[PDB]
DNA sequence: CGCATGCTGCTCTACCTCTCCATGACGGCGACTGCCC
RNA sequence: UUCAAAGCGGAGAGGUA
DNA sequence: GGGCAGTCGCCGTGTACCTCTCCTAGAGCAGCATGCG
């Protein structure tokens, strides 16, 4: 009939994480700031 | 088991030549050891580390 | 128990092959014509005139031959123009025949063909999601045999086609090349503008350019041709000899796409392609009646058995034969020909031999006991020629699907690399003529179960819209379902409904498990992992000297023994007139005589006995269906793999530690747990260019003290006790060098002894077939009786394994309040951490049964009748035994299952009472006489000069690289260097070390091992200039290349270390 | 990229690039050690921190050479930080033109194939590629460390065979 | 003082390859060349005179015996026969001599053409596809474009292009003197010989000095390769083969199956194919055959040599009897089952055994139980030595006959042979260094090894089917080192973390817990006073108090109670200044502003047993 | 009474080509390739 | 004076820990 | 030329032990049993 959308609130790590860390691979997350400054405007645009 | 065995073999071959040959390099550098804590709670005390 | 014949997959498949499997392949190839069209060969493949086997089953078994028949097909040769027809019958091949138990006998060994679970032919739709793009859908069309087709939808709304593994190309080319005008493909499609987008983007094609482009893309580098494209398409998809959907493929296509094409046509047509494109468009546009497919569903998977695989092999052989016939028929100008001289049956014979002897689908039979034999024929494999590969199978194929319910057992699998890749058929399941597994159900009308209306068999896809109840629901008079809420399954989910809304009910509570798992009482109180262990270990037990039934059996034992074909039942309802150790005779009421002959001390594939013994006495009244004689692993009628012994749960003085077992000495001198094992030895007398070989007792360099038991013909006598290193058959070879003969007579291997029971021998000039170049064959059989001893493995039905560590004299064992010493002491630490609670139930019920002489039977999942049925039944039985016996110490109300036990060494009672009972334990095939090995010095490998490996050839133990790492972490330098050189392949240091040890001096320094030199030679042979150098001492001198392959010491260097004298 | 961020910041702030390389490598090393130890301690397993430090220093001890001044070092070569520093110092003591470099993070398989002995590398992985490269360069192996005295059959240079 | 110091690798020149083979004889000719593809004689098991198993090249098959049989005896040293010219010496030299095959046409080494980096393509400044097309006879290449306008050096032509250029060059009208050369064969030898490394390096440096863009890495790679070839003093044209070597015949042997059939190796087939094609091509070149067939023969010979060097790398795999691939020279060394990982980094050894393990209590840690049937085999030389020295026997043969006959003296000798001799025990998945340990053996009766219960967690062992392997050390250094570094009684802590590793684990902790616990019921004899702990133990041993009763004992020492009240209680200031403080579990009595006079502890007989056991073990 | 023909065992050598033998694995890393400025 | 006649490679399937 | 997405091909994927079976096609050449007048 329909397909409801919702947000759930939800971690353990094992061998894949260790192998990824020791082989120095590229994960997909964690945008990293590049220069010092002192203000972080979130800027919720239209 | 296969994943664990492959990882151990790679670890052994990367670091086989580390043997102790010297007594002292005469430096003044090191790191800072502190307890491992999850915010309010501590997980590993400093004395064990 | 509505159980029909348990081994019926093999029988049905072979009957189908004989009835209509060979005819269909023979008649699809008959009209072989040459290019001039003058001669024709017709194979009237309808008679087959099978010739009776020349050897019986037993003759084939004892001669080590093959049980088979011969096939003869009638053929006719027709010459055109001049009328000339010749008729004859040609020999086609030898077909091995299936015995009465579902197995084959190849070269004197029992073999079984395994069933294979594969993917069914048809069309399968799938949706794939790009990293940043939309959802794109693809469809794959897969036949039984031929080329595959693939359709794909792009991100812009374009439809592309891929044939086999060529480059992609728009669907317009393919649809126009097939011979379809625009109007019909516009009408058949439901949403024509979606395809109109592709038409506009890719440009309209006419037939000529459609075939031009199709030829260009399929076969690049050649000049395009219209006839070329036509022939290419006709050979690719429309050729019966090259393309085959199958009956199942046509059925699946019609069922999914909703077509109406006839069942007889088995090649692709235009409507199928149009319907597949339309279904893809609708699935893209979310029409409403379209859905992607699941490939693990048991409705999309098929079973292939011996009939289909044999059909494929016959087809390949026939293709090769037709090639030979066509090549040979044209070489002669004048006819001077007959159909007999035209066909050559060598390729077909070779193909059949390769399938039955060297394939990976024909397997060596498991024959330890009747249960292993029964479950080896009901096994389903996902690997083989046409299935999966070990490196490609992943997590999704080894899981449990909700569609396995009642069709594949969820418990019985291997552990390790094969876990989830081999499965077992459930108890009530059966395979229909399309290849899909079914299972039975009873109908429910208005909440009433109709147990008198012929249960219906249903496949996985059928029972998805119905609400099906489990087999443990309780009814009041075999009628209305009791309760107010009932568990049901609807669309692969578990729910609960009112019992006026269910549709079908399963037949039995054991419909979900296999036959090996159905023999475990109190199963619902066990964990699943230990249930797997117990079911697996029940098939490794050894038949004992005097078998015995369990006291707490489950009810399926008499049915698991009737399929091995070793129990004899009387069909007569008469009287018995003659009983003997080898013959039984029963006379009816004026209905002639029935006589049976019994096998005596034969041998199985795994060296176990196959005896058969009678039960009845002379002049006995006998009814129909009554057991008359029974086999080596059955008591009267039913399976009997273990023994009932007294058990107590408590720790001893460290002898129970971590799965070890402490037993008594009564189990040794009472001949409990003793078995007979028979071995076979063989010698061959061949001929050589130097001369022939003679079997005789005139052996050189031997004294009369080593020829006592030979029969003046060089062969040992029946009934002789042979110890290790004893001559069995004496042979001499004609060496070239006076006396020119050398002695290599065969002797028993080290560690073998027993009695000689058979010396059957075969020779030429007597009607016996022999391998080429051989004169005679001699086979000797040696038997022995083995007792239980320290190091043997014991097991129970609930997963508890152990190794025996001590055998105590009977005055040391703990004893009961009546003076009876125990038989086995088990550790209670192993029960609560593994959750085998059923063994305690079994022990207590066995105690009650022994005290009552009752032999109870309990069926699994017995709690549908009460809240705690097992505990109440056990307590009531124990109380009744206490009241009947008269002894108050049997049962106590304060501690129900526990009684007082004393110490045999000091006489003082233990502080608290312990649990005692009767347990049914089994002895496994892992015995310590076959696991002990040692070596000092022996044979060496030829290339690397390292010690050989293997127990049977005095082999060494491997020192892998993990052990090298462990020795490096210790700081060890001298142990490692001694292991690497002096004890492995330092060809000169081995003898020096041995002589130094014997003489008492110091071991000298080693050199360079031989494997390094072998590697240097191998690298040099690859055109690499590698060498070892010695550095220069002074400044401008050059470094000097060292020659490794040159010994400087001109001392003895033998191939193997030798003792000086 | 965290390594690049740290190197760029410390090169913009500090003068000499040697200290920037050292500080960047130090920060990345600490992050890696802490992450691995946290993953292990999430379960009920405890290991000492020296064992992980020994392995991690094998991954962050090299540098990529860029614009060698006058030494025999073409761009694109991976060299130890200490060797580069010593060569640059001994060359620029007289007043020559130094070389540039950038720290890199290798990994556990890419670092085992960059050893100075072709016998150890050929016995680990990719035998034909290693052997072809060694044949072209004319390399020589002086038999130092384990896994090479084991192959020949000599006393290993560790333990009782140290001297 | 060692034999050699380092290992060096390089490219092989044709002179070196011919020098590896081609030995000399006391005559006017050399012998070391393989010319015919015959391996062995069918009628008699002998090798032919010029083949893969020849005896003039590779040495005699039987030591100190010639092919014709005229010579014999170890008297004949360093003298060659005359009828067949076979040197008379040991047969072991058969696994040294190499020989070689001379090719009628040059071929290219597949390692230097088809690689992840291709070195021929890098050196020649050409893409891999063009070089691969020039090889295998798919296209032509221009070697000299002299006196022309539309032709450039190293430009790929075609059959039609070559024909149309021939239509002009053969007219010889004008403007076409100095005929250009094109060559549809390899001609890689000519292109690689034309290299002038020094000026190429100078030009490359001059170009790399100026301008970088973003794609000067190609010139950097070229400069690296050129500098390598300059420094090594090699020649690039050595990457194209003109002769090949042959491996000695014992590393590719012929084995005989049970039924008399032969199971020959996979290298013999590849060598046979190469030799047959080479001989056929040479024969065709002799008769001056048409060139369009000679080119086919050359292409087939290239493919054959390529399949010998490495099978299935460039083209199609060569299948043998079945549809399974043949094993080439690179498959010997490259895999997990290759020489490196199977024969050099781990081997099979002597004086070793294996058996099942059972539990042995009453053993001490550092002791093991070895069955009597394995010890008599693993310890044979020491038994023989002891039999010869003491209990004077005679020779070794008599000692071996005595062992075989199973004399009673054998076990008496063995029992004193094995005492003081450590033995190493090992379990299958050795995950850390505590998976191999040394024990002292004790002869047991049976066929199973007895293992102490306190070492199971280190081995990860268990008594439900596990098996163990046994090795023995031979020399004095190995024995001293096993006793001093590996013995099981000095392995208390673990190397991963300093936590103890030998602790009571399963059934001993349960017994200690039961013995030292408390029981509200079954408390006969509670409240009785004892002097010292031995009195309490003696009173319990002969049944007069329960194992869980509460009794007062006199104990002057240090106590550690649980649920204790650290604050003094019930202080009674008695006469004469004597103070008797009564706690919950102690009754200390102290003098006036002085020391302690006495102490009593309220405890349980099981606790007294536990603590007395520990103290007695420590003090003795 | 004797004459003509298929079957079986041993020996001896030589190799290339397809309708391609499969189209259910998964990640990483380097080298072509068509397309848009 | 001599030794000396018992060892062999690959592929597939299953099992124990 | 610069810069790509996109794609094709090669590399890698636990240790020790036990049991069973089977192992190259084609062609050429010589000697013994069988149906007929
Ligand atoms: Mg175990
Ligand atoms: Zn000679």
């Amino acid at each position: 009939l329909v397909l409801l959308v919702f947000e759930r609130a939800k971690i353990i790590q094992g061998l894949p994480r260790i192998e990824e860390l020791l082989e120095a691979r590229k994960p997909k997350e964690a945008c990293i700031l590049a220069r010092r400054p002192g203000v972080a405007h979130i800027n919720y645009s239209d | 088991t296969a994943d664990s065995g492959y990882l151990t073999r790679r670890l052994v071959d990367v670091s086989q030549d580390v043997i102790i040959h010297e007594v002292d390099c005469g430096t003044s550098r090191g790191l800072f050891v502190e307890a491992m804590t999850d915010g309010d709670r501590i997980l590993i005390p400093i004395s064990q580390r | 128990f509505h159980l029909p014949d348990l081994v019926a997959i093999q029988r049905n498949s072979f009957r189908w092959f004989l009835e209509e499997g060979l005819i269909e392949e023979l008649e699809s190839f008959s009209p072989i014509t040459d290019y001039t069209g003058k001669l024709e060969l017709h194979f009237l493949g309808k008679q087959y005139k099978l010739k009776r086997p020349k050897y019986d089953v037993d003759e084939a078994k004892r001669r080590d031959g093959t049980y088979s028949v011969q096939m003869y097909v009638p053929t006719r040769l027709i010459n055109k123009e001049t009328g000339e027809i010749k008729e004859q019958e040609v020999f086609i091949g030898d077909l091995p025949l299936m015995t009465d138990r579902g197995t084959f006998i190849i070269n004197g060994a029992e073999r079984v063909i395994v069933n294979q679970i594969v993917r069914s032919p048809g069309v399968y739709y799938k949706s794939e999601r790009d990293k940043n793009g939309r959802l794109t859908h693809n469809a794959s069309l897969i036949p039984n045999r031929g080329a595959w087709l693939k359709f794909e939808t792009d991100k812009n709304g374009l439809v592309w086609v891929r044939i086999d593994k060529t480059r992609k190309l728009s669907a317009q080319v393919l649809l126009k090349a097939l011979g379809l005008s625009d109007n019909e493909i516009y009408d058949k499609l439901r949403h024509p503008e979606y395809y109109q987008k592709t038409i506009d983007k890719e440009g309209q094609f006419s037939e000529d350019e459609a075939l031009m482009e199709l030829y260009r893309k399929l076969r690049p580098g050649e000049p395009p041709t219209v006839s070329g494209g036509q022939q290419l398409l006709e050979s690719r998809f429309f050729d019966p000899k090259r393309y085959d959907l199958g009956r199942v493929g046509r059925y699946k296509l019609n069922k999914k796409l909703g077509l109406n094409v006839a069942d007889t046509v088995r090649t692709l047509t235009s409507e199928d392609i149009l319907a597949a494109i339309d279904y893809l468009i609708n699935l893209e546009l979310d029409l409403g009646g379209c859905e992607v497919d699941d490939i693990d569903h048991l409705g999309n998977r098929r079973v292939r058995s011996v009939g289909e695989l044999l059909q494929n092999q016959v087809r390949v052989g026939l293709n090769r034969l037709e090639r030979i016939i066509r090549e040979r028929m044209t070489v002669s100008d004048s006819d001077s020909l007959s159909p007999a001289s035209l066909v050559n049956p060598k390729p077909l014979v070779a193909a059949i031999k390769e399938f039955f002897g060297s394939s990976q689908l024909s397997q060596f039979m498991d024959q330890t006991n009747p249960l292993a034999e029964l479950t080896h024929k009901r096994r389903l494999s996902a690997l083989g020629p046409g299935g999966l590969t070990r490196e490609r199978a992943g997590f999704a194929v080894r899981d449990i699907h909700p569609s396995h319910y009642g069709r594949i057992c969820p418990i019985e699998t291997p552990e390790g690399p094969n876990a989830g890749l081999i499965g077992s058929l459930a108890t009530h399941a059966r395979v229909n003529d399309y290849g899909f597994i079914e299972t039975p159900f009873w109908r429910v009308e208005e909440g009433r179960v109709r147990k008198d209306l012929a249960p219906v068999y249903m496949t996985a896809d059928q029972e998805d819209d119905l609400r099906v109840a489990p087999g443990d629901v309780a009814t009041d008079d075999a009628g209305y379902i009791l309760g107010t809420t009932i568990p049901v399954r609807y669309r692969q989910d578990f729910t609960t409904t009112t019992p006026e809304r269910v549709d079908y009910v399963a037949l039995s509570p054991v419909q979900i498990i296999s036959v090996a798992t159905s023999l475990i009482p109190f199963l619902e109180h066990d964990d699943a992992n230990r249930a797997l262990m117990g079911s697996n270990m029940q098939r490794q037990a050894v038949p004992l000297l005097r078998p015995e039934r369990p006291l707490v059996g489950t009810g399926l034992e008499p049915q698991a023994a009737r399929d091995s074909g070793m129990v004899i039942t009387s069909p007569v309802d008469g009287t018995i007139s003659y009983v003997d150790a080898t013959h039984i005779e029963v006379t009816a009421d004026t209905g002639e005589k029935y006589g049976y002959a019994l096998q005596k001390y034969q041998r199985s594939n795994q060296d176990t006995c196959l005896n058969q013994r009678p039960i009845v006495f002379e002049g006995d009244r006998v009814q129909r269906g009554q057991v008359i004689a029974d086999g080596s692993a059955t008591e009267k009628g039913e399976l009997a793999l273990g023994q009932n012994i007294l058990v107590a749960y408590m720790p001893w003085e460290g002898y129970n530690y971590e799965d070890a077992i402490l037993i008594s000495e009564r189990l040794v001198y009472d001949d409990v747990y003793t078995s007979i094992h028979i071995e076979k030895f063989e010698i061959e007398a061949r001929q050589t260019k130097l001369g022939p070989e003679e079997i005789t007792r005139e052996i050189p360099n031997v004294g009369e003290d080593a020829l006592r038991q030979l029969d003046e013909n060089g062969i040992i006598r029946v009934g002789a006790w042979v110890e290790s290193g004893d001559i069995l058959v004496g042979k001499v070879t004609p060496k070239g060098e006076a006396r020119d003969v050398r002695d290599n007579s065969l002797r028993v291997p080290n560690g073998e002894k027993g009695r000689v029971v058979d010396v059957r021998l075969f020779t030429r000039e007597q009607g016996d077939e022999l391998p080429p170049g051989a004169n005679m064959v001699v086979r000797v059989y040696v038997a022995q009786k083995r007792k239980i001893q320290v190091g043997d493995k014991m097991a129970g039905r609930h997963g508890n394994k152990g190794i025996i560590s001590r055998i105590l004299p009977c005055e040391d064992m703990p004893y009961l309040p009546d003076g009876t010493p125990l038989d086995i002491v088990l550790n209670p630490l192993g029960v609560p951490s593994r959750m085998n609670v059923g063994q305690v139930f079994e022990c207590m019920l066995g105690w009650a049964g022994q005290l009552l002489d009752a032999r109870f039977k309990v069926t699994p999942f017995d709690e549908m009748y009460g809240a705690e049925a097992s505990r109440l039944t056990v307590n009531a039985k124990l109380s009744e035994a206490r009241e009947q016996t008269g002894q108050p110490w049997v049962f106590s109300d304060d501690e129900p299952g526990k009684i007082q036990v004393y110490d045999g060494r000091t006489g003082e009672p233990f502080d608290r009472p312990v649990t005692v009972g009767r347990a049914y334990m089994l002895k496994l095939v892992h015995l310590v006489d076959d696991k002990i090995h040692a070596r000092s010095t022996g044979p060496y490998s030829l290339v690397t000069q390292q010690p050989l490996g293997g127990k049977a050839q005095q082999g060494g133990q491997r020192f892998g690289e993990m052990e090298v790492w462990a020795l490096e972490a210790y700081g060890a330098a001298y142990i490692l260097q001694e292991l690497l050189t002096v004890k492995s392949d330092d060809m000169q240091g081995r003898n020096e070390a041995l002589n130094a040890i014997v003489k008492g001096k110091a071991i000298p320094r080693p050199g360079t091992p031989e494997s390094f030199k072998v590697l240097m030679r191998e690298l040099q042979s690859l055109c690499l200039d590698i060498a070892v150098y010695k550095a220069s001492t002074e400044d401008y001198e050059e470094d000097k290349e060292v020659d490794l392959m040159a010994d400087v010491n001109q001392r003895r260097t033998p191939s193997r270390p030798t003792y000086e004298s | 990229d965290l390594l690049e961020i740290y190197y760029d910041y410390f090169r913009e702030q500090l003068g000499e690039d040697y200290e920037a390389a050292l500080e960047s490598l130090r920060r990345v090393q600490a992050l890696l050690v802490n992450e691995v130890q946290s993953v292990y301690q999430s379960q009920g397993i405890d290991i000492s921190d020296k064992h992980i430090e020994v392995i991690v220093r094998q991954m962050t001890s090299k540098v990529r050479i860029d614009d060698g001044g006058d030494t025999i070092m073409l761009p694109g070569e991976l060299h130890e930080l200490r060797e580069v520093y010593n060569s640059n110092n001994t060359m620029a003591l007289t007043g020559m033109a130094p070389a540039q470099f950038t720290p890199v993070l290798l990994g556990i398989t890419k670092a085992s194939l960059n050893t100075n002995s072709f016998i150890s590398a050929a016995s680990f992985q990719e035998t034909t590629r290693v052997l072809t490269e060694a044949a072209i360069e004319g390399k020589s192996d002086w038999l130092r460390g384990l896994k090479e005295n084991v192959i020949i059959g000599r006393l290993i240079p560790a333990g009782t065979g140290f001297k | 003082e060692q034999r050699f110091d380092y290992v060096k690798i390089a490219l092989a020149s044709p002179e070196r390859i011919r020098q590896w083979g081609e030995r000399t004889l006391p005559n006017g000719q050399v012998v070391g060349e393989v010319t015919k593809p015959e391996t062995i004689n069918y009628r008699t098991l002998k090798p032919e005179m010029d083949g893969l198993f020849c005896e003039k090249i590779f040495g005699p098959a039987k030591d100190w015996e010639c092919h014709c049989g005229k010579y014999k005896r170890v008297r004949h040293r360093g003298i060659v026969c005359e009828r067949c010219g076979v040197e008379v010496t040991e047969s072991r030299v058969r696994r040294h001599r190499m020989g070689f095959i001379k090719l009628a046409a040059p071929v290219a080494h597949v390692w230097y053409l088809k690689g992840i980096p291709s070195y021929i393509a890098i050196l020649l400044d050409m893409p891999l596809r063009d070089v691969e097309q020039i090889v295998y006879f798919n296209s032509y290449v221009v070697l000299n474009p002299g006196n022309h306008s539309e032709l450039q050096y190293k430009q790929l032509l075609n059959e039609d292009q070559w024909m149309e250029i021939e239509d002009q060059i053969y007219a010889e009208e004008s403007d076409l003197e100095g005929i250009e050369v094109g060559i549809g064969a390899e001609a890689l030898q000519q292109l690689l010989q034309d290299l002038n490394l020094n000026e190429e390096s100078e030009k490359l440096r001059q170009e790399i000095a100026e301008s970088k863009g973003q794609k000067r890495a190609k010139l950097i790679k070229r400069l690296r390769v050129i500098d390598n070839f300059i420094g090594t003093e090699s020649r690039p044209e050595w990457m194209v083969l003109n002769v090949i070597p042959v491996i000695p015949p014992d590393l590719r042997p012929m084995v005989q199956l049970d039924g008399g059939r032969f199971a020959t190796s996979d290298l013999n087939d590849l060598y046979r194919r190469v030799i047959n094609r080479n001989n056929r091509l040479a024969r065709l070149q002799e008769i001056l055959a048409p060139e369009i067939i000679v080119r086919n023969e050359k292409r087939m010979l290239q493919e054959a040599v390529d399949a010998l060097i490495d099978n299935g790398r460039r083209g199609r795999t060569v299948v043998g009897a079945n549809n399974r691939p043949l094993k080439s020279l690179s498959d010997i060394i490259e895999g997990k089952q290759g020489r490196f990982r199977q024969n050099l980094l781990g081997k099979r050894v002597d004086y070793s055994g294996r058996s099942v393990i059972v539990v042995g209590p009453n053993l001490k840690i550092h002791q093991c139980g070895l069955p009597r049937e394995m010890a008599i085999e693993l310890f044979q030389p020491f038994v023989i030595h002891r039999l010869i020295k003491n209990h004077s026997i005679n020779n070794i043969k008599q000692a071996k006959k005595l062992i075989q006959k199973n004399d009673p003296l054998i076990w008496d000798v063995l029992e004193e042979v094995i005492e003081g001799h450590p033995v190493m025990l090992n379990r299958a998945p050795t995950l850390h260094r505590l998976g191999i340990q040394a024990f002292e053996p004790i002869l047991v009766e049976g066929r199973a090894i007895q293992l102490h219960p306190l070492v199971c967690p280190a081995f990860n062992a268990d008594f439900d089917g596990d098996q163990m392997a046994v090795h023995v050390p031979l020399s004095i250094e190995a024995q001293a080192e096993a006793r001093m570094l590996m013995l099981a009684s000095g392995n208390i802590l673990s190397p991963a973390t300093g936590q103890p590793i030998v602790t009571p684990s399963q059934d001993m902790v349960l017994g200690c817990y039961y013995l030292t616990a408390e029981n509200p019921g079954a408390q006969k004899g509670a409240g009785r006073y004892f002097a010292n702990l031995e009195d309490a133990i003696r009173a319990f041993e002969q049944g007069s108090v329960d194992l869980h009763a509460w009794v007062w004992v006199r104990f002057d020492g240090e106590v550690e109670s649980e649920g204790e009240s650290d604050e003094p209680e019930s202080v009674v200031a008695a006469d004469d200044g004597t103070v008797t403080k009564t706690y919950r579990f102690r009754r200390i009595r102290e003098t006036e502003d002085g020391q302690r006079l006495s102490q009593y502890v309220k405890t349980t007989p099981g606790r007294i047993l536990f603590n007395n056991t520990v103290q007695t073990a420590l003090i003795h």
